[PDB]
């Protein structure tokens, strides 16, 4: 039937004055663009086809070829910038828009859709499907007392568009735009099912992903315990934004740090940070290595929870970007902790691999090494321990490391290596 | 989660 | 001991 059609026969068809046979052309275009390999996107451009998509889009008598071109249209704006760029000059935005109203369930869907790979372009078209009105209707779908009546797929396509509209900097998105669908997203967050949380992780990940005050605008909304939950899930593709989202908040003030430690989150990192997910080790230890740079009080609850035999153990053995992290998070942790939280940081073994991982190629690694070192011999000196400190540190064999450091190309590090052997070897 | 998704 | 986003 419409199974296979040439370009050239959806173009005849099209091309006809007969609503049906326009119709079955459509069709056959949306059969094409949904195959699985190479859909011929960029032919059915050429063929100038996408500005009778949009009037399809219009068509209220005849709502199939409304969803059909609702649906090739979709498809085509999956593709590149420039595909995508395609659909939106043809005036695909507000005929989308417009659809989001229909009574037809799987139309309003196919145009939620479509505004997300719109949107999902980039700032520019994501601010532009704004202006031209979506986020109202969009939201005017989720407005029922229980998303549980809501289709499964409907209302993971919903919260998709809703976290690409979040999504992307330079610039991030408008700031009324975030404070209308940040309710929603609350709501969202709530929601049993996995996808659905997943990307309303994702889009609170997005959303915290800049300046305090756009951090501060997510966690007034009191998220971060839902977050810590969402944290401890049993779904990777779960715990992944909400980890994510965590690690951002915590690059702000220290009372959103607090907010995080409070609503229990370091109780998970036991976990997170010996997690078998690379990349799940890595991002939980650089959101230990931005607590660490917190409060002394914050540094010890990171130890009173136990965390820092595990950031020992992670400065090991680890994925050798994970171990820069938690070199990161221990001169963190050595500028502004105590002096009795450095030499308890000394007594849990950090030592010996913090020396270890001075033979990596890497400068900024070990400057950060050296670095922390120089902060323990500090608070040494302040104990009159720096001898014991110097034995330690010869003996794991960390003295020969710095030593030919000194011989190293780097300024920073070849200074700090001969200041440390000058002053305490 | 992707930027865009194709509808097979 | 700052912060790195």
């Amino acid at each position: 039937g419409t199974v296979n059609w040439s370009v050239e026969d959806i173009v005849k068809g099209i091309n006809s004055n007969n609503l049906e046979s326009q119709l079955q052309a459509t069709q056959a275009a949306r059969k094409l663009l949904s195959r699985e390999k190479q859909p011929p996107i960029d032919n059915i451009i050429r063929a100038g086809l996408i500005p009778k998509f949009v009037s399809f889009l219009g068509k209220t008598d005849c709502s199939p070829i409304q969803f059909e071109s609702a649906w090739a249209l979709t498809n085509i704006a999956s593709g590149t910038s420039e595909q995508t760029k395609a659909v939106v000059d043809g005036g695909a935005i507000p005929a989308f828009i417009s659809l989001l109203a229909s009574p037809h369930a799987h139309i309003s869907e196919q145009a939620v859709w479509a505004l997300g790979n719109i949107a999902g372009d980039g700032s520019a078209f994501r601010d532009l499907v704004i202006k031209h009105g979506a986020i109202d209707p969009l939201l005017a779908l989720l407005a029922v007392p229980d998303l549980s009546t809501l289709a499964c797929g409907y209302l993971r396509n919903l919260t998709w568009t809703l976290s690409n509209l979040c999504r992307n900097k330079n610039p991030a998105p408008p700031l009324d735009a975030v404070e209308q669908i940040l309710p929603t997203l609350v709501r969202l967050l709530h929601h049993n099912d996995p996808e659905v949380l997943a990307d309303s992780c994702w889009a609170i990940s997005y959303l915290t992903d800049g300046p305090n005050e756009r951090i501060e605008m997510v966690v007034k909304k009191g998220v971060v315990p839902q977050l810590v939950k969402l944290l401890g899930a049993t779904e990777l593709p779960i715990v992944t934004p909400a980890l994510r989202a965590i690690g951002n908040i915590v690059t702000g003030t220290d009372e959103q740090t607090q907010k995080v430690i409070d609503a229990g989150a370091l109780a998970v990192f036991p976990s997170l940070l010996t997690n078998p997910k690379t990349n799940i080790q890595k991002e939980a230890t650089w959101t230990m290595s931005n607590i660490t740079a917190g409060r002394q009080d914050q540094i010890q609850q990171v130890v009173n929870h136990g965390l820092v035999p595990f950031l020992v153990g992670v400065l090991s053995k680890a994925d050798f970007k994970t171990q820069k992290e938690a070199a990161w998070a221990i001169t963190n942790y050595t500028s502004g902790g105590t002096v009795e939280q450095i030499v308890y940081l000394v007594h849990c073994g950090i030592i010996e691999p913090l020396m270890n991982l001075l033979s990596a190629k890497d400068t900024k690694i070990i400057q950060v090494i050296l670095d922390a070192i120089s902060n323990i011999f500090q608070a040494a000196e302040k104990l009159g321990e720096t001898e014991k400190l110097s034995i330690m540190i010869e003996e794991c064999g960390g003295l020969d490391k710095i030593e030919a450091l000194q011989r190293h190309e780097n300024e920073s590090v070849y200074k700090a290596s001969l200041n440390l052997i000058e002053k305490y070897f | 989660s992707p930027t865009k998704k194709l509808r097979y």
